[PDB]
């Protein structure tokens, strides 16, 4: 489904996110 | 010093964060953040991780705090270099494709639970070429829509 790649595309985001703190 | 694009791409980035838009991020919502991509933080690893962003000892992150970080550790992103190192991550041997046993280690690195019919569709929706797998423009296709 779409919606489960954005949802990876977002995951990997924000633990690029967290990674910064 | 950070330009309108991107102090908006990171105000969107908070506010996945700030999930009761108070305008703070607490270790309660980096906590929620951080389980949700299957990692297990303990209070004193949250705690920490504030304490490095939040200027004022307030013990939450303002945004103004969280722009300071983003433009220390991300002051070059766009939706495009994600993407491309995105796809950088997911595709683990580096041969330019996204196998289906390279997203299934992504989902698990990522808290993301998975069946082997999840991932053989997700491989075959993204494959426009059909040759199995999913190579650059493939996944640009695919997660260029939020
Ligand atoms: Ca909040
Ligand atoms: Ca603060
Ligand atoms: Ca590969
Ligand atoms: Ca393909």
């Amino acid at each position: 489904k779409k919606a489960v790649w954005h949802k990876l595309l977002s995951k990997q985001r924000k633990r690029a996110v967290v990674a910064c703190f | 010093q950070l330009t309108e694009e991107q102090i908006a791409e990171f105000k969107e980035a908070f506010s996945l964060f700030d999930k009761d838009g108070d305008g703070t991020i607490t270790t309660k919502e980096l906590g929620t953040v951080m389980r949700s991509l299957g990692q297990n933080p303990t209070e004193a690893e949250l705690q920490d991780m504030i304490n490095e962003v939040d200027a004022d000892g307030n013990g939450t992150i303002d945004f103004p705090e969280f722009l300071t970080m983003m433009a220390r550790k991300m002051k070059d992103t766009d939706s495009e270099e994600e993407i491309r190192e995105a796809f950088r991550v997911f595709d683990k041997d580096g041969n330019g494709y996204i196998s289906v046993a390279e997203l299934r280690h992504v989902m698990t690195n990522l808290g993301e639970k998975l069946t082997d019919e999840e991932v053989d569709e997700m491989i075959r929706e993204a494959d426009i070429d059909g040759d199995g797998q999913v190579n650059y423009e493939e996944f640009v296709q695919m997660m260029t829509a939020k």
